[PDB]
């Protein structure tokens, strides 16, 4: 069996720039290596056809490909698969996730108690969202009157976007009605590479 | 016009059977080969094994040797994938690829099954709306299994500037929310609204937001 | 660097690598205009193959299709009619048979082989070298018959009084009255074409006549020395084998490589319009096809594999070079061969009907 | 029994026996096969009668093609359909309701030694079928009475630059001129006549139905006083083709219902051999007045032929006709 090696994995671009994702295998392959681009949400899309849009072009022949880019655009992210179709059984590659470069935006932070409707129903959950900034690095930290708080508290985050290429990312804190009703002040703070002071969001249940 | 529709998420208890159909559209049934592709949900793809249209021929792999089996129906230009004797390790979304001229490159995919296998009792999922120049709104979708649920505002109307996340698995019970970034001459004037669906239960349950 | 496509129907995928590679070979060879390789294998039933040309092949915007056989003899059809349709040149490369020289019906055909009638002008060049002037023509009454009789009396009176003509419907196998005919005409050197079935049909009652013997000359083509008919050929008779006829690796990369120019020679012109994206709603012809066809068989390659490479008014490839063969003792032996204008002198001797000896002289 | 009837908007056309009517404006080779196809499987057709609405003449050749696949009878009845050129498949059932080109070089002399148009020019490029043409009118003028002074035939090519076609064009020296070629060369071939100054009233340009095609679309390139002769004779209403078309399948119905017992079923599908067909029994078929037989060729022997000419209003005129007797009957 044919195993395929794409590196590196992992690419930042800038928008304009001309990137070129390689991709290896063990043994000789002649021209039948396809590739194809999978998106956030979607399922793959073939882009080249025997290792040949406007802007995707495919060099190398036998052990040793290339797919390359002369304009990344901010729609390009995503992952990129290599697939030996020689022989079977047929193989793809490790992937490389194409991420690009931006300038910096701040996140734009907002936390939301908990409902009527879930505190009628028993439990309480508090989320904070943070949504559209660059890079993607960001720490954020659970406060109840003044006390940080790791316990509970559940992160989900959301790739690249393909037009604005930024990232967003949900941060909610589960507690029991007891709890909640225990305390007053919930706040939301993170830093930021945008931030000179931590965004701080709260609320005060009274 | 070239299309290849799937059916639906499943949800299937360990060693069990399901079949997942694949019709095509825009192009000649019996003149091309039915890839199909495995893909877990952090992994990449894995190729199952091929059966060519014109000849019900199956090709499967070492590793999908046993268990699973290809299908055709070329008077409905549908290509079925039927998998036996369920494991853990069979959650995944399964693709249908066209193969071009038979055995070359996989042209054309399907939008993808997901297939869920455990033993756990699916629960209709809870939906709790979030209330606070541009004013961001929210809705929680709280405990649910299994994974496939489809989050939409306004019934399709509010299609630019959402941002839906990803679930989290918390002890057979997933649990995501969905912001919803809008103007603030369109609310409250206007009306937002949270649509929630969960094939599993076949269940759909809408909630507003109101301050 | 905008994209040409170019179209391809071959026989196995190893072949559509070397269409792959022979395009690759191509774009080294000078820069502005990028060509790319678009090819399927035949199809099992012609309607499929009809509709993969229009699904695989036009729908990729195809400025030519080069048509190869399935392993294992009509089948160009219809990537002739389908490409044909929108006027998309179709390039020939095993296909011998004389139907694709007629315009009426696929006017967008060419070809780097000749058809089976072309073998003519090499009976035509040996009735000088010998200084041959009455010849008896055995010819089948059908299209390939009728093709090889009219390219042969063409070049006999571009200097019918020099030639005989006697014609029998195919699957014949009571020749006799017709092998009489000719032996009551004075016949010496007799040219027949036909199958390599209605060949081994004149061969048997050949031996019924004693016309196999030594006093008669036979001069053949290619169908009438394969096969059954080669087992009961006339020792001593002359045939002919097209040089590379049958490879389809060279004709694919000389295919490409006329193309390939006429190319760049079209888009040195102005008012150029792409080809059809795909048969679905589309009833207009190409508008550049016709030029492009007239740009193609006005084309000169010289530096081919299979030589020069031209094409004539009806798309049929000229100065294609032949292997001159004379059976002698059960084995086919080459004793020279057709340059394509001349017949180079092999150094072996010519063993007539009968048991006597000659040679190519002069 | 079972037959399908497939037309297009053109003519304004709306709708035992067991007739399947439907229309659709797609004619290319994937449309065509589709139809076909997906009529013999979810219909038991026995017989097909095509037309459309266009100037393509390889759409006859789709059907020819078809034809002989799926061992169904087609019967060309209006527009490219109609156009006869490539010669039938002798393996086919694919008739069409037109004229060959030695047919209307019968009636393209008959106008000439009509009005005493003796001293006459030819003008033909390499399009296929100019060998033909030539050849017929020559030896028909050679040994037989029609032309007394005919020029050496000019030879064009409208791929070629302009310059080479005016060039070879000012050596026309004659009142009536008969020009060979396709209705896309033509419209080439007459505006750059114009040009020279050669499509006046002084002269007389006449042109086979391969020119005119369908009397529907005229190009602004068509010279007033163009002579033609076509089959597409709009008094031979749409409505009467089918029913012509029709009546050759119901009578090869039921002269096959004896010599064999039986109609032949129609092929399982398209996608992955009869004994007796409708082959016979349907070339020698008389129906209502006239004989609709055909020949091995595949075109009609009795066509309905017709002489047009256009009008300054860009609108053709029927001022002639041939169907009747063998004679040409102008008014
Ligand atoms: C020519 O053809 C023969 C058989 O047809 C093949 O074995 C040979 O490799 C070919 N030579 C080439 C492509 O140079
Ligand atoms: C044929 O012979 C002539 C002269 O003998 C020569 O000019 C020509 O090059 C030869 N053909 C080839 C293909 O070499
Ligand atoms: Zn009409």
């Amino acid at each position: 069996d044919i195993v395929m090696t794409q590196a590196p994995a992992t690419l930042s671009v800038t928008p304009g720039d001309r990137v070129s994702l390689s991709c290896r295998a063990s043994q000789s392959i002649a021209d039948y290596l396809y590739w194809y681009q999978q998106k956030s949400h979607e399922s793959p899309r073939l882009l080249l056809k025997y290792a040949s849009p406007s802007r995707f072009s495919g060099s190398g022949s036998g052990s040793d490909f290339t797919l390359t880019i002369n304009s990344v655009e901010p729609e390009d992210v995503g992952m990129y698969y290599c697939q030996n179709g020689h022989s079977f059984p047929r193989t793809f590659g490790g992937g490389t996730k194409l991420e690009i470069k931006r300038a910096d935006a701040a996140p734009t932070v907002s936390i939301f108690p908990p409902s009527s409707e879930q505190l009628a129903a028993g439990g309480a959950s508090v989320v904070c969202f943070l949504n559209n900034f660059y890079p993607k690095d960001i720490n954020v930290k659970w406060k109840i009157d003044g006390s940080e708080r790791q316990n509970g508290v559940l992160n989900s985050w959301t790739d690249q976007d393909s037009k604005d290429s930024t990232y967003s990312m949900s941060s909610t804190l589960t507690l029991t009605k007891d709890e909640y009703e225990r305390h007053n002040s919930y706040t939301c703070e993170a830093t930021h590479k945008t931030s000179t002071s931590p965004i701080v969001k709260s609320f005060n249940r009274n | 016009e070239v299309k290849l529709v799937e059916s639906g998420p499943e949800l299937k208890k360990p060693g069990e059977t399901v079949k997942i159909s694949c019709k095509a559209s825009g192009f000649t049934f019996t003149n091309y080969g039915m890839n199909w592709v495995k893909q877990a949900p952090g992994k990449g793809l894995k190729w199952m094994g091929w059966i060519n249209i014109y000849t019900g021929e199956p090709t499967y792999a070492d590793d999908f040797k046993g268990r699973f089996a290809f299908s055709l129906e070329t008077s409905a230009s549908t290509a079925y994938l039927q998998i036996n004797n369920l494991k853990n390790e069979d959650t995944a979304t399964y693709f249908c690829a066209r193969g071009y001229d038979y055995e070359g490159y996989f042209d054309y995919w399907g939008q993808g099954t997901t297939l869920t296998v455990s033993s756990a009792k699916t629960t209709p999922p809870s939906v709790y709306p979030l209330a606070p120049s541009m004013v961001t709104l929210g809705c929680l979708v709280k405990g649910y299994f299994p994974e496939p649920v489809t989050v939409t505002w306004n019934s399709g109307s509010l299609s630019s500037g959402v941002h839906t996340f990803p679930a989290v698995l918390q002890s057979d019970l997933y649990t995501l929310s969905s912001s919803v970034t809008v103007p603030s001459s369109t609310w409250p004037s206007e009306t937002v609204t949270c649509n929630v669906a969960h094939p599993a239960s076949s269940t759909k349950v809408d909630k507003k937001i109101v301050p | 660097p905008k994209i040409v496509n170019i179209g391809a129907v071959l026989s196995t995928k190893k072949h559509e690598q070397i269409f792959r590679e022979a395009v690759n070979q191509a774009n080294k060879r000078h820069r502005k205009i990028q060509l790319q390789a678009t090819s399927v294998t035949h199809r099992p039933n012609a309607i499929q193959m009809a509709l993969s040309v229009c699904e695989d092949l036009i729908s990729s915007q195809v400025y030519a299709i080069l048509v190869s056989h399935p392993p294992a003899h009509l089948t160009p059809t219809p990537i002739s009619y389908t490409a044909g349709f929108y006027r998309i040149p179709v390039i020939g490369l095993t296909t011998r048979m004389s139907i694709y020289s007629d315009k009426s019906i696929h006017l967008s055909f060419l070809r780097t082989v000749p058809p089976y009638s072309h073998q003519a002008l090499v009976w035509f060049e040996m009735m000088r070298l010998f200084n041959w002037n009455h010849v008896i023509l055995i010819v089948s009454d059908d299209h390939e018959g009728r093709a090889a009789q009219k390219k042969l009396e063409t070049l006999l009176e571009g200097k019918p009084k020099a030639d005989k003509v006697l014609q029998f419907e195919p699957g014949t196998k009571n020749l006799t009255a017709l092998l009489l005919e000719a032996k009551e005409l004075e016949a010496r050197v007799i040219i027949l074409s036909a199958s390599e079935d209605d060949a081994t049909a004149v061969y048997k009652s050949a031996a019924m006549l004693d016309m196999t013997g030594a006093g008669y000359v036979w001069l053949v083509g290619e169908r009438e020395i394969s096969g059954s008919a080669l087992r009961y050929a006339p020792d001593g008779i002359i045939g002919l084998q097209l040089i590379n006829g049958k490879n389809e690796s060279a004709h694919i990369s000389d295919a490409v490589a006329v193309v390939a120019q006429a190319i760049h020679e079209l888009f040195e012109m102005e008012n150029i319009t792409d080809p059809p994206r795909g048969c679905v709603g589309n009833t207009n012809i190409w508008k550049t096809g016709p030029l492009f066809k007239r740009v193609l068989m006005s084309s000169k390659y010289p530096d081919g594999v299979t030589g020069r490479i031209e094409f004539n008014e009806d798309g049929d490839r000229k100065f294609a070079q032949y292997s001159i063969m004379n059976l002698q003792n059960r084995k086919l032996v080459q004793v020279g061969i057709f340059n394509g204008s001349y017949i180079i002198q092999n150094d072996r001797k010519i063993i007539w009907p009968g048991g006597e000896t000659e040679g190519t002289l002069v | 029994l079972n037959i399908a009837v497939l037309l297009g908007h053109s003519h304004d056309v709306t709708e035992d026996v067991n007739v399947v009517a439907l229309l659709m404006n797609r004619t290319d080779p994937k449309s065509l096969i589709t139809h076909v196809c997906d009529l013999m499987s979810g219909a038991r057709i026995h017989g097909l009668v095509f037309g459309d609405d266009t100037d393509q003449e390889a759409v006859a050749q789709m059907l020819d093609f078809i034809s002989s696949q799926t061992f169904i009878p087609i019967l060309g009845i209006h527009g490219g359909a109609s156009m006869i050129m490539a010669d039938k498949d002798p393996t086919s059932t694919f008739f069409q309701f037109g004229a060959s080109i030695q047919q209307q070089a019968t009636v393209m002399l008959k106008i000439m030694q009509d009005y005493d148009w003796h001293v006459f020019s030819l003008v033909t490029t390499i399009f296929p079928g100019y060998r033909d043409f030539i050849s017929f009118i020559k030896t028909t003028v050679d040994n037989s009475f029609v032309g007394w002074d005919m020029q050496n035939v000019i030879t064009l090519d409208t791929s070629f630059e302009d310059a080479k076609t005016q060039v070879q064009l000012k050596k026309i020296h004659s009142s009536v001129i008969l020009l060979y070629c396709s209705k896309d060369e033509a419209v080439l071939i007459l505006s750059e006549a114009r040009s020279l100054g050669l499509t006046g009233y002084d002269f007389f340009w006449i042109v086979p139905s391969l020119v005119s095609g369908n009397t529907e679309l005229i190009p602004k390139e068509f010279p007033s006083g163009l002579i033609s002769v076509s089959y597409d004779d709009w008094d031979y209403s749409l409505e009467a083709r089918v029913r012509d078309g029709l009546g050759i399948l119901t009578t090869a119905a039921s002269s096959m219902l004896e010599k064999f017992s039986y109609i032949p079923e129609a092929k399982a599908s398209c996608y992955g051999t009869p004994l007796h067909t409708l082959h016979q029994f349907m070339v020698n078929v008389t129906w209502d007045g006239k004989d609709l037989s055909f020949t091995e060729e595949g075109y009609q022997v009795h066509p309905r032929l017709v002489v047009i000419v256009l009008n300054k209003d860009r609108e053709w005129e029927k001022v002639g006709k041939w169907e009747n007797q063998t004679l040409s009957l102008r008014h």
